[PDB]
């Protein structure tokens, strides 16, 4: 039996992330001529700017994917991507500085978003 | 000679690259520092005799064998990373997956 | 969202269920438990989860809640278990084993253990990480012992030596006030921590009392200076009363008496037997005997460790050599043939497979090899597996139970036999954080990155003047944690609390972290963590064979080891 020095054994199944958390799937543009890549805990309301999508679907929310990928954007690529939930005190700080305090401020996080342009707010 | 830090350093692997050619010569399977010494010695000297990086990226997967080594040695090296002087100065080679 | 199992693992190292091999043997580990929330897994990069405002918390000051030092996604492999988590280090010391990052939108992270901006991340998915083996058997004899011990996952040296005076290669003895506080000295500038061990005989107690409070650690009785039982008897009475252990390494001659003369000289004291098989000297021919006793902290050396095709000649030969013996003289070699044996050197294998020899160590230059220690302990457990099978304890086709018997042997044992395991010996909060990462195909064989006192200390790395630090040649270097005055900081001088109390560290000027030998008289085999077997050990005067329960314990010796030829340049 060949030994691989060092190898893994791994069990069988599937590792399910984010398990329990909402979903949601939301449609995306990068409207700018540059690329942008996302990566999975940015809250994603706070963006780049030129990302364009309903703004309000992205706050207390990051991208449902393996933690340390990324979601690509080519200039003017518009994809669906699918966010999760938040966790844990489900407050954001820093960033955009859209958000500084409970991801629960929608109004105030969308009105410092639509002053600053940041594309996608009703 | 106004030997640096790197090029004393590097000399090191050319001796046992020396020693690990003797054993092969005699018959041995290479273990995991001789492997990488043979291979990491060869693209040192490729650079001094002015192959591109490319080219050595290339012929780095041909220099030793998985019937030249012991058995588990060619999983135990998923690249070698060496740096010499080219023509046009040091450059880093890496060769993925040298022995299969 | 699912990840599959193999992709999991090489993202972020195994996880519950999945299993590890051990460097190149047969032994196999499997993670028991998992603190981590799947989907919010530290981890450190471009794009990656620490970054701050998302898994780095950009609110908090260092002082609130948040690490100097997260190592992210470790296997652990300790006494205490073998799991998975993230490790967090401040001040230091190991504050938090569980989930790191940032509680402002992860779930399930650790409250102490928030990366902030204060914090520093080594990334340590896909490699096993353990405590810094604990060596109790160490002469101090060349300098460059300590590299050597370094790169074989080694982060405390217990013995004693001033250099390669004839004491010193033969005995682990600093001796007297004056030679004790010049190796502490020394020890100022050795990057690795240390305790000294002063010359356990005399027949007053002055002379050896004062060698405790002058700063030494402990004591050891060896028969090159007389293992007498007045010798035995007061470095007892003085160890009781300052609470540091005693080493023995008994008469072998059986010159003042025979074993059970050594044992009443003990009189039910706790005492550390060295190299208790007895190739490294010992009441001959039934000196393992020792390793039944309640009282007695049993431990082995490493050149017996296995018993190989190769291992009788090499000692035969390696005793005449020391002890200047000659082929010529027959009493030269009636001794060396009643010390060397085959018979107890493979029931040693079968006494660390049943947790009855609770101990591993080297006896680095005096015979013993300094950078073996981690090596050795794992080439038995192999051994032992091939043998004997699985022990019955095992689970699925872990090796889980005997590589937490052996891992045992060389970090938490040790330190708990030497009065220590307070400060150092396994990953657990509250202790120094001296952690050895390996990857696995190099497990015990070369460590990846040794961490001192939080500060990486040494590591295999490569080419200095390149653009990276992977390309060739990679090889043991020891890094900024050794250099200036952060050697100071990283590493600990363990001295008795007589010569702490008294001052001596301020004394001598030491810089380095003090650390308080004891809790070492009221211990026993009991308290030796999956080694603590205590049973009648029967060593045939006639034929050497070993008895245990009225059963011969024999085994073969090996023609080939793992963790050898594929990996060693010579
Ligand atoms: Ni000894
Ligand atoms: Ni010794």
């Amino acid at each position: 039996n060949y030994i691989v020095p060092g190898e893994y054994r791994v069990a069988e199944g599937e590792i399910e992330i984010n398990a329990g958390r909402e979903k949601t799937t939301i449609r995306v543009s990068n409207t700018g001529d540059r690329p942008i890549q996302v990566g999975s805990h940015i809250h994603f309301v706070e963006v780049n700017k030129e990302l364009l999508f309903d703004r309000a679907e992205g706050i207390g929310r990051r991208l449902n994917i393996p933690s340390g990928t990324a979601a690509r954007f080519e200039p003017g690529e518009e994809m669906e991507v699918e966010l999760t939930e938040l966790g844990g005190n489900r407050e954001v700080f820093g960033i955009s500085d859209l958000t500084n305090g409970s991801v629960d401020n929608k109004e105030l996080i969308l009105q410092r978003a639509k002053e600053l342009g940041y594309k996608g707010v009703e | 000679m106004h030997l640096n830090p790197a090029e004393k350093e590097k000399l090191q692997i050319f001796l046992a690259s020396e020693l690990l050619l003797r054993r092969k010569a005699r018959g041995l399977k290479l273990n995991y520092p001789e492997a990488v010494a043979i291979i990491t010695s060869f693209i040192m000297e490729g650079a001094r005799d002015g192959k591109t990086v490319a080219m050595l990226m290339e012929e780095g997967k041909h220099v030793l064998t998985r019937d030249d080594v012991m058995e588990g040695v060619p999983e135990m090296i998923d690249d070698i990373q060496a740096e010499a002087t080219f023509p046009d100065g040091t450059k880093l080679v890496t060769v993925h997956n040298p022995i299969s | 969202m699912k990840i599959n199992r193999q992709q999991y693992a090489e993202s972020y190292g195994p996880t519950v269920g999945d299993e590890v091999r051990l460097a190149d043997t047969d032994l196999w580990i499997e993670v028991e438990k998992d603190y981590t929330t799947y989907g919010d897994e530290v981890n450190f990069g471009g794009g990656k989860v620490l970054r701050e405002g998302m898994g780095e918390n950009g609110t908090y000051t260092r002082t609130e809640n948040v690490l100097d030092l997260l190592l992210t996604n470790a296997l652990i492999l300790d006494y205490t278990g073998i799991y998975k988590a993230d490790i967090g280090v401040k001040d230091g010391y190991i504050v938090g084993i569980g989930k790191g990052g940032n509680p402002d939108i992860m779930d399930g992270v650790t409250p102490n253990m928030i990366v902030g901006t204060a914090t520093e991340v080594i990334a340590a998915e896909g490699k096993i990480v353990t405590a810094g083996g604990i060596d109790t058997h160490v002469h101090f004899i060349n300098p460059d012992q300590v590299d050597v011990a370094l790169a074989n996952g080694i982060t405390t040296l217990f013995g004693g030596g001033t250099g390669p005076a004839e004491g010193s290669k033969a005995t682990t003895v600093t001796p007297g006030p004056w030679n004790i506080e010049k190796m502490l000295k020394s020890t100022e500038g050795l990057p690795i921590n240390v305790g000294i061990l002063g010359k356990g005989h005399g027949s007053s107690i002055a002379p050896i009392m004062e060698q405790i409070d002058a700063g030494a650690a402990g004591l050891k009785i060896h028969e090159d200076w007389g293992a007498t039982p007045a010798s035995i008897d007061r470095s007892l009475t003085v160890a009781d009363e300052a609470d540091v252990q005693v080493a023995i390494h008994s008469d072998t001659l059986n010159e003042a008496g025979f074993l059970e003369d050594t044992l009443r000289a003990i009189n039910g004291r706790v005492i550390h037997s060295f190299h208790v098989e007895g190739a490294g000297g010992g009441h001959a021919p039934d000196i393992m005997a020792m390793a039944g006793h309640p009282n007695v902290l049993p431990s082995s050396t490493n050149p017996t460790r296995p018993f190989t095709v190769n291992t009788i000649d090499e000692h035969l030969d390696m005793l005449m050599v020391c002890h200047h013996l000659k082929q010529n003289i027959p009493e030269d070699v009636a001794f060396a043939d009643s010390r060397i044996r085959p018979e107890t050197i493979a029931a040693e294998d079968i006494l660390h497979d049943l947790g009855i020899i609770s101990m591993m160590s080297t006896d680095a230059l005096a015979m013993g090899r300094a950078g073996e220690m981690v090596l050795r302990t794992w080439q038995t457990a192999d051994k032992m597996k091939k043998q004997r099978g699985p022990l019955a304890e095992e689970k699925n086709g872990s090796d889980n139970f005997r590589l937490k018997r052996y891992v045992s042997k060389y970090t938490i044992n040790p330190a708990i036999a030497q009065g220590i395991a307070h400060e150092v010996g396994s990953i657990e909060e509250g202790k120094f954080a001296d952690l050895v990462l390996w990857e696995p195909k190099f497990f015990g064989v070369k460590a990846d990155r040794v961490i001192k006192g939080g500060i990486i200390a040494y590591a295999q790395i490569g080419d200095p003047s390149a653009s990276i630090p992977t390309p060739q040649p990679v090889m043991g270097r020891r890094m900024y944690g050794t250099v200036g005055d952060l050697i100071h900081d990283t590493n600990i001088t363990f001295m008795s609390k007589s010569s702490i109390q008294q001052g001596v560290p301020a004394k001598l000027g030491l810089k380095r972290r003090i650390g308080t030998v004891k809790n070492c008289r009221n211990i026993g085999k009991k308290d030796m963590k999956w080694n603590d077997v205590t049973t009648d050990i029967d060593i045939n005067p006639e034929t050497y064979e070993v008895k245990v329960d009225g059963e011969v314990l024999t085994c073969e010796p090996v023609k080939e080891l793992p963790m050898a030829q594929r990996y060693f340049l010579f």
